[PDB]
């Protein structure tokens, strides 16, 4: 079967590249939507809050 | 995630800027791709009548 | 910007390289098929390639 697939161009490479691009772009979405400030602030002890 | 930072919350203090800075940043947007066309019969059959 | 051009070029190169693929037929050049096999049983090969 591996030999017989070799006569069909690069279908497998195309599919793998497409899926890898998909996998990259979701985590890019996450980094874009969440990480917008590069100073992790520390929660102050809640006492007053008006 | 980034350098740690904390801010001294308190209900009788205010922190105000006293000097500014005019910065300039670049944003890059694609607009259009290469206007491609394809000849069906030529690419699928070359120059054969059959 | 470079990514768009790179992706388009790579896709077109893959499409062109797909021509060198016998798809299980006797040869990857239709002219060879025409010059080698008479029409009565060359249509099967032609149909596979198409
Ligand atoms: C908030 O303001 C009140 C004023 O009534 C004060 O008693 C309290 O100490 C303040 N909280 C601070 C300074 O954390
Ligand atoms: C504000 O920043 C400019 C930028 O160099 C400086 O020349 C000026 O003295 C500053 N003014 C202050 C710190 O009051």
């Amino acid at each position: 079967c591996s030999n017989l697939l070799l006569q069909y161009g690069s279908f497998c490479t195309q599919l793998n590249r497409a899926l890898t691009g998909i996998a990259v772009e979701q985590d890019k979405n996450t980094q874009e939507v969440f990480a917008q400030v590069k100073q992790i602030y520390k929660t102050p002890p809640i006492k007053d809050f008006g | 995630l980034g350098a740690e930072n904390s801010v001294a919350y308190s209900n009788n203090s205010i922190a105000i800027p006293t000097n500014f800075t005019i910065s300039v940043t670049t944003e890059i947007l694609p607009v259009s791709m290469t206007k491609t066309s394809v000849d069906c019969t030529m690419y699928i059959c070359g120059d054969s009548t059959e | 910007l470079q990514d768009v051009v790179n992706q388009n070029a790579q896709a077109l190169n893959t499409l062109v390289k797909q021509l060198s693929s016998n798809f299980g037929a006797i040869s990857s050049v239709l002219n060879d098929i025409l010059s080698r096999l008479d029409p009565p049983e060359a249509e099967v090969q032609i149909d596979r390639l198409i």
